[PDB]
């Protein structure tokens, strides 16, 4: 090209970023997702509806591994979603490669954010338009962070992305406490998915991974129709 | 409009002006035809003369890209000038990895590819230019092939490229082309292009014909046609 | 090493011994030093072991993708010139024997010699690896032209028992194809 | 809402909306086409139609079937120029495949590695991102056949019945209707539905010189373009 | 060092030994020459000990970002790939002898590797210093399609007789058996050289060596 | 040698709850000594020493780009680093020198930052680490120092006879060495509290 480089993020009068604030209307208007820090694990739980009777379910996937004890959701836009993960798996090796040793939650979470802070500073690219929920049982304590597309991150009990986010604000206020167990987590995930969801909600509509101590793993339909069979 | 500056956006309805433009360019260009009988092809050029200063054979658009490939541009020619050195660049490549002539399917789409990236950026423009490939093998037969601004290239049997684009394949397509020796089409390509627009909002014109086939041993080179004079002694019957 | 390339009227026949030695113990019994390239093109190799397995899988790289943009059967000679465009380029680096040989639709059986230096050359028949020099003398005295593919078969199978038994090099189990118009017929020998 | 620069360039608007690549989902309309994609059984179907609007122009440069590989071909939609580069992207990658990895490529695997191409262009400004469509077709050991779907947005999937041109939504509509039923797919179903979903869309019931029909098949995994012949003897069939 | 590898009737048997020599001085009684690729495929490390561990790890890691984002099991022919491939670019700089095996959807394959990138698809190989004595027990004793046990005593066997030559170990035989569902990763499997035990009294006295600086610091 | 350029010797052994670890003090070039003073243990957090030998450029160069590392690596996490994680963290440093080595054998010794858990390794100058459960051995004198530990070391030994062993297993190799001596300093380390003794040696 012609080597232009100048960003196109400048600050306001008033001292606001606007382009970063556009780009959080774009987290908001994407599918739902949900969240829970248990007592023993970490329950993640989306909102997957194909347009049609004609797409299938068992090629993309939502709930996504990083390590085997790092899993990884969004809400947002789709396409963007795969860089990150691709980055983020190749940075998890580089540590791997040093240290001989699998890669903590709040580690992975300084560097991802370091990559996507760097989109929003440099010349002539846009911000991304996702923001993340990065989970794992990592010595003992489990994790739960959220980063978005400022840069930022913080560090939830439970929350939720995605649009009507401020239902399940409120709702997740009123049922999450201080300690369940996996399995009470996820009949919370699910109600507050019950929340906003279509009107008929059954083993493909929805995706649940969960953090075992024992490591990382996404749940097949068959435990998710059980698992949904009647249990609110 | 107001959306049509760089080649690199859209429009509100999804095309890009900036090829749209450039297109019809080419269109105020002078006529060059071109045809395949069964045993070659035959180039034909519609050149006027600027004043009376040209030295009868200068700027020529029939050209030369391999020994047995050549082109008939139209439009802006410097622009075609530059593009014909991408194709006579891009044979030399295939013979000196590859060890023999380039097939002209093959060459027309890395030509083709090579137009099509100027039709992308901002930096730069798409061209102005179209043109014709024809040769001739006694392994393929003949091919003609067509390049348009935007990059899309096929084949034909007969075309044309200028002003009157339609005015000539109307009375191509009335030619029974797939029988005919290129010997008798060499007369043929005459009236064609003697028909359309001699001297009418013009002054004087030169006729100039390329020539491949088998007669010419799969070499591409012009007719001898101040040999026998017989494009002229045939084309201008036409006046009654 | 020893290899072995017959052209006849129908199409060519390749063959070698195994014996990758090392110094003066063998490495490996049994190998397959003859290799496909496309579907009617062979080569057998010899030299360097490292280098022409480095070789021939950049060949069949760039000849298979070059046959899927022409929508073509490749030809036996532009096969043999992307051997000769890496040997002669990579030369002082290099210990490579590669003989080219297959069937093509224009031409029929050819077999092409891609020497250590990087030359290139089409023959009737081409021997080539460290045990060809003593069946060298008797491979032109049996010669014969106009063969069929039966004859071509028991003349290499004969060819390449020679130095079998003679070079310490050489040896092992003789592996034979015979490339046509048909298919391609492989078969291991001993005798 | 036009704000800044937000009607031109890949930036975000108010409301998180992006419009350049929006401008970009009906830049295949300008095509002027419609393919349909059918996965029912131990195969799978690609039909497409051709256009020739000219007598001059020939028969066997036009068809959009392309073969990728020997076990994946693909149809393409949208403008030419921008088809064909892609194309050649997925000829590419799918030999680095082979030459890194020492196996054949996954159709899945493929369509992965385009849409990711087709991400930076959307990602990256001043780059223009290629108005065109991409269907997929394959046979995968253990998986059965697989049918994918490429947007100039980079977003992919996978699915059984595939509509796209300018008639997605009348196709898709009777798509659904039809496959609601699990009726048995017997390789002459496939094709049956195929045809006639289309012949019904565009309402024209078809001369056996307008279309053409890929196809993959567990008892033959090559890539297969079927013949003008065979294409009549499938029309017959359906001609109840 | 003594590596072998055999393809038996279902699945592939690797052996190895324990020692590590620095000139003719045993530095490591206990060494692990068996490393870990993937859950299905492991490796025989031979040659600059620093050489194959740090290319054993690459491999595994870049399998790991492989099938992980494809979403199924790994191929030995994607490894052999990898390593023949990046061997060759160091023009047999790294000096590393590599013996690979696993089983695949096709089934097991074994191979080996040289340090020039050469590589080999065998029944059965040895690598190493002591692989002359080992291919003496497999040229001998090897038939195909062997059963488990019958696969399990001949590698035990093969490496034991690379142990009786010289640059052997303070043997510890190890095995790995890879099979189509079971995985198994033995090291003590066979301890046949045991130290004698020490007769003499070496009676250490409190206070039988003198110091000048006697320093305490104190910790939490 | 390059390695028997300046000497040294490094020694570390593995006790019951606590571990020891042991150098000579004598600087100098081939044959002429210069000081008796040269630092050859440098600690690396608490209950978590390093040694070093060999090329005395290499002993100074790389526990300064060890320190480098180690200080960025406890400031993006609050922990402090484990036995294994450093181990690792040399061997990558040795390796990136692959073709333009470092001269130097590290020796690695400490006690889980956790539990109590003792723990030894080495190293080559390209980094193939090495953890074994009695003891390891670094240096010019390195034949001696096997044939005193092979003799003298117990499974489970209290600090009192853990130094004891230590100390007639250096005193006794270094004076058999030429270029190695001049005094031999001993750090014991364990749970509770570090010990750091020097020895009566022979400054010949």
């Amino acid at each position: 090209e012609r080597g232009y480089s100048f960003s196109l993020t400048t600050f306001s009068p008033s001292g606001k970023l606007v382009q970063i604030e556009y780009a959080l209307a774009a987290v908001a208007g994407g599918a739902p997702s949900v969240g829970i820090k248990a007592a023993n694990g970490v329950v993640l739980a989306t909102e997957k509806k194909q347009k049609s009777i004609l797409y299938d379910e068992r090629s993309v996937h939502k709930v996504e591994p990083i390590t085997k004890h790092i899993g990884l959701v969004y809400s947002g836009m789709g396409p963007d979603y795969r860089v990150l993960v691709h980055r983020a798996r190749k940075l998890a090796q580089q540590y791997y490669l040093v240290y001989q040793e699998p890669i903590p939650t709040a580690q992975l979470v300084q560097r991802v954010a370091s990559v996507m802070q760097e989109y929003t500073q440099s010349g002539g690219v846009r911000p991304f338009g996702v923001s993340l929920l990065i989970c794992g049982w990592n010595e003992g304590r489990p994790y739960l962070f959220q980063s978005d597309p400022s840069g930022a991150y913080f560090a939830w009990k439970a929350t939720a992305m995605g649009k009507n986010y401020v239902n399940g604000k409120t709702f997740l206020e009123k049922r999450y406490n201080e300690d369940l167990e996996l399995e009470d987590a996820i009949h919370t995930a699910i109600l507050t998915l019950k929340e906003s969801f279509e009107g008929q909600m059954t083993e493909d509509n929805i995706e649940v991974g969960i953090c075992n101590e024992a490591g990382f793993r996404r749940l097949t339909p068959t435990e998710v129709k059980d698992y949904l069979a009647a249990i609110a | 409009t107001g959306y049509d500056l760089s080649a690199s956006t859209f429009s509100p309805d999804g095309r890009v002006f900036q090829v749209e433009y450039a297109m019809k360019a080419v269109e105020n260009s002078s006529t060059a035809i071109g045809i395949r009988c069964k045993d070659g092809v035959v180039f034909g050029v519609e050149k006027l003369v600027l004043s009376k200063l040209y030295e009868e054979g200068s700027n020529k658009r029939l050209f030369n890209v391999d020994r047995h490939v050549g082109m008939a541009v139209a439009g802006l020619l410097a622009d075609a000038r530059s593009l014909a050195d991408i194709a006579r660049e891009e044979a030399s490549n295939f013979r000196s990895n590859f060890g023999y002539n380039i097939p002209l399917k093959h060459l027309a789409d890395r030509v083709a590819m090579y137009v099509h990236a100027y039709t992308l950026y901002s930096a730069v423009r798409p061209f102005g230019c179209s043109f014709m490939l024809g040769s001739y093998s006694v392994n393929d037969g003949a091919q003609l092939y067509m390049i348009d601004p935007s990059g899309v290239s096929y084949g034909y049997w007969g075309c044309a490229i200028g002003k009157a684009r339609q005015a000539a394949k109307t009375e191509i397509e009335k030619l029974q082309m797939k029988e005919m020796t290129c010997r008798d089409i060499v007369k043929e390509v005459a009236k064609i292009i003697y028909i359309v627009h001699d001297e009418v909002k013009d002054k004087a014109f030169e006729l100039e014909l390329s020539w491949v086939g088998e007669l010419t041993n799969g070499r591409h080179e012009i007719v001898p046609k101040d040999i026998r004079e017989e494009a002229e002694k045939y084309a201008k019957e036409s006046l009654k | 090493t020893t290899i072995m390339a017959v052209q006849f009227d129908g199409g060519v026949v390749l063959g070698a011994d195994s014996r990758t030695t090392t110094g003066s113990y063998i490495a490996n019994r049994v190998t397959d030093k003859l290799t496909p390239i496309h579907d009617r093109i062979f080569c057998c190799r010899s030299g360097s072991a490292a280098d022409t397995q480095a070789v021939a899988d950049a060949v069949t790289y760039q000849l298979g993708f070059h046959s899927i943009e022409l929508n073509e059967p490749p030809l036996v000679h532009t096969a043999a010139s992307l051997f000769k465009e890496m040997c002669y380029r990579y030369r002082e680096d290099l210990m490579a024997g590669i003989i080219i040989a297959g069937w093509d639709p224009q031409e029929g059986g050819q077999v092409y010699s891609v020497p250590m230096g990087g030359m290139m050359v089409r023959q009737s028949f081409a021997i080539g690896g460290s045990g060809s020099s003593y069946i060298y003398g008797y491979v032109d005295a049996t010669y014969r032209e106009g063969m069929t593919k039966e004859e071509c078969l028991q003349f290499t199978a004969n060819a390449l028992a020679l130095a079998m038994e003679r070079d310490g090099s050489s040896g092992g189990v003789i592996r034979l194809a015979a490339i046509a118009e048909s298919g391609v017929e492989r078969q291991v020998l001993l005798g | 809402s036009s704000a800044g620069f937000d009607r031109h360039i890949t930036i975000f608007s108010p409301e998180g909306r992006l419009y350049q690549v929006e401008y970009a989902f009906k830049a295949i309309n300008q095509g002027g086409l419609t393919s349909v994609a059918v996965r029912g059984k131990d195969c799978a179907v690609i039909v497409t139609q051709k256009k020739v609007p000219d007598k001059l122009l020939d028969s066997s440069t036009v068809t959009h079937l392309f073969k990728i590989t020997e076990n994946i071909g693909c149809v393409m939609t949208g403008m030419t120029a921008d088809s064909r580069s892609q194309v050649q992207r997925a000829r590419y990658e799918a030999a680095n495949w082979k030459y890194k990895y020492g196996y054949e490529i996954p159709v899945d695997m493929l369509c992965k590695r385009i849409a990711d191409i087709s991400q930076v262009y959307t990602q990256n400004a001043e780059m223009r991102p290629l108005g065109c469509c991409m269907i997929l077709i394959g046979i995968d050991e253990e998986q059965g056949p697989q049918v994918y779907k490429c947007d100039p947005a980079g977003y992919y999937c996978g699915f059984k019945a595939t509509a796209a041109g300018v008639k997605q939504t009348e196709s898709t509509s009777f798509l659904e209707k039809k496959v609601k039923k699990k009726f048995d797919w017997t390789f002459e179903q496939t094709v049956e539905t195929a045809i006639t979903c289309l012949s019904t869309v565009l309402s024209i019931d078809f001369k056996p010189s307008e279309i053409e029909v890929g196809v993959v098949t567990v008892e033959n995994p090559k890539f297969r373009i079927l013949t003008e012949a065979e294409i009549d003897a499938h029309l017959v069939a359906l001609a109840e | 060092t003594t590596i072998a590898g055999v393809v038996y009737k279902d699945g592939i048997v690797l052996g190895a030994d324990t020692r590590a020599t620095e000139g003719m001085v045993v530095a490591d009684k206990n060494c692990s020459k068996i490393h870990f690729i993937s859950p299905n495929i492991y490796c025989c490390g031979a040659g600059t000990a620093a050489d194959t561990d740090m290319t054993t790890q690459l491999i595994s890691s870049n399998l790991e970002l492989h099938s992980l984002s494809t979403g199924r099991l790994p191929r030995v022919v994607t490894a052999n790939r990898m390593l023949k491939q990046m061997l060759f670019r160091y023009q047999g700089y790294i000096g590393a002898a590599l013996v690979l095996g696993g089983v695949d959807v096709t089934g097991p394959h074994l191979y080996s590797i040289y340090p020039h990138g050469s590589t080999d698809k065998l029944p059965y190989v040895t690598m190493g210093s002591g692989s002359l004595a080992a291919m003496a027990v497999f040229e001998d004793k090897f038939r195909p399609d062997m059963e488990e046990e019958e696969a399990k005593n001949l590698v035990s066997e093969a490496i034991a007789a690379g142990i009786f030559n010289d640059l052997g170990s303070g043997s510890n035989i190890d095995l790995c058996v890879i099979s189509k569902n079971k995985l198994d990763f033995l090291r003590p499997y066979t301890v046949p050289n045991k130290k004698g035990t020490r007769l003499g009294r070496y009676r250490c006295e409190k206070g039988t060596t003198a110091v000048l600086t006697e320093k305490i610091t104190p910790l939490e | 040698s390059i390695m028997s350029y300046n000497g040294g010797a490094v020694m570390a052994m593995k006790g019951k709850n606590c571990v020891a670890i042991a150098a000579d003090r004598r600087f100098g070039i081939q044959a002429q000594m210069v000081t008796t003073d040269f630092q050859k243990i440098f600690p690396m957090g608490d209950r978590l020493y390093i040694g070093l030998a060999g090329l005395a450029t290499d002993v100074q160069t790389v526990a300064q780009r060890l320190k480098f590392r180690l200080n960025l690596y406890e400031l993006k996490e609050g922990r402090q680093i484990k036995p294994y994680t450093l181990m690792s963290m040399v061997a990558n440093l040795l390796y990136e020198k692959r073709f333009g080595p470092y001269y130097t054998e590290p020796v690695i010794a400490g006690l889980d930052p956790k539990t109590f858990k003792p723990f030894i390794c080495s190293l080559d100058l390209i980094g193939c680490p090495m953890v074994t459960d009695d003891f390891v051995v670094s240096g010019t004198c390195a034949e001696q120092m096997y044939g005193m530990c092979e003799s003298l070391w117990e499974p489970n030994m209290d600090p009192d006879h853990l130094f004891e062993t230590i100390s007639q297993a250096m005193l006794n190799a270094v004076d058999r060495d030429a270029v190695s001596g001049m005094g031999v300093i001993v750090h014991i380390i364990e749970k509770d509290k570090i010990t750091t003794r020097t020895l009566k040696a022979r400054m010949d």
